[PDB]
């Protein structure tokens, strides 16, 4: 159980160490990404000189590599060499292959902007550049924890819990309901996705702690951002409507099993360092393909959430507290 | 914010 701290509903890292000198690092712990990540000390970049960076020479554990390696993500790329280390979350340990990054200047309205060092990836191997075991798979192999399963609690502000190996029953209430992947490679399930009026059926529907927001196609969100006077203040991804809006819908997302809905609470919040009577909606277009939706935080801010490897699924549970 | 891989 590793303790996530929450800045303004919209990131979340918690504490992990690289090395035998128990180097620190924050990072997102990130379901839509299956690569760990670290700043080298050999990183130039002024995103960099904020940053917790990892001395390979510090560490006796410290295995070269060395290859030459790019992550590429939604707000921009990191770009490295691949080292090995012994990597510890709580009070877990295993050896694993990393990224010292070198370059994060393609990361740089963000990086240099947040608190987090590194990412670190929990999707699956298919995700991942260089096909690399993710860290609950290897550690369940290991025997170094029960189930190869993991679980996020993301709270509403003031901390949440990413958990390895098992289930914590006091996260949530009522049935815990499992959503079989339509590939394992992100944590992806089918879904009808209904916003109001506007529905899509089947969409590829992507549980991704490492995103801020509810995520649509550009195409089906002109539809419902045009009619729900909202407005985008020109050339950043803040979409603001008033906090007193009786329109905005309750959003729903069906399974061929179960109904998850998600309320205007869970997806908008005051700009309290603007005018706090505007709201700010945490729904941003994100064009994957045709027909994919990121159920970001907003979702799992509701809903606990289970990802469990031996099942290639996700149990989704309203979340307590 | 952030949006997290290609």
């Amino acid at each position: 159980s590793i303790e996530l701290d929450d800045v303004a509903n919209l990131m979340f890292y918690g504490e992990g160490q690289i090395g035998t000198n128990k180097q620190p690092f924050m990072f997102i712990f990130d379901t839509g990404s299956a690569n760990l990540w670290v700043p080298s000390v050999n990183c130039d970049s002024i995103g960099c000189s904020t940053k917790h960076l990892y001395d390979a020479s510090a560490s006796k554990s410290y295995e070269k590599d060395g290859t030459k390696v790019e992550i590429s993500y939604g707000s921009g790329t990191v770009r490295g060499y691949f080292s090995k280390d012994v990597i510890s979350l709580g009070d877990l340990s295993l050896p694993y292959k990393f990224i010292e990054v070198t370059d994060a200047d393609d990361l740089e309205p963000i990086y240099s902007g947040s608190e987090f060092d590194g990412i670190l990836g929990l999707g699956w191997k298919d995700l991942s550049i260089g096909s690399i075991d993710p860290v609950v798979v290897e550690l369940k192999k290991q025997n170094k924890i029960d189930n190869a399963l993991f679980t996020f609690y993301l709270p509403v502000h003031d901390v949440g819990y990413l958990t390895i190996g098992g289930i914590e029953s006091d996260f949530y209430e009522g049935p815990l309901t499992y959503e079989k992947l339509n590939h394992d490679l992100y944590w992806q399930i089918d879904l009808d996705i209904h916003f109001g009026k506007y529905v899509m059926q089947k969409a590829n529907a992507v549980v991704d702690s490492g995103t801020s927001t509810i995520t649509a196609p550009t195409s089906f969100l002109n539809k419902f951002f045009r009619d729900m006077n909202v407005i985008k203040v020109p050339f950043l991804p803040l979409y603001v409507t008033t906090c007193d809006n009786d329109d905005l819908p309750t959003l729903e997302f069906h399974s061929r099993n179960n109904k998850y809905t998600l309320e205007p609470e869970f997806y908008m919040d005051p700009l309290s360092d603007i005018d706090p009577a505007l709201c700010m909606l945490y729904i941003l277009p994100v064009d994957i393909d045709d027909n994919t939706f990121i159920l970001g935080d907003p979702f799992m801010r509701k809903y606990f959430t289970v990802f469990d490897y031996e099942k290639e699924s996700v149990g989704f549970a309203v979340a307590k507290n | 914010x952030v949006v997290x891989a290609x």
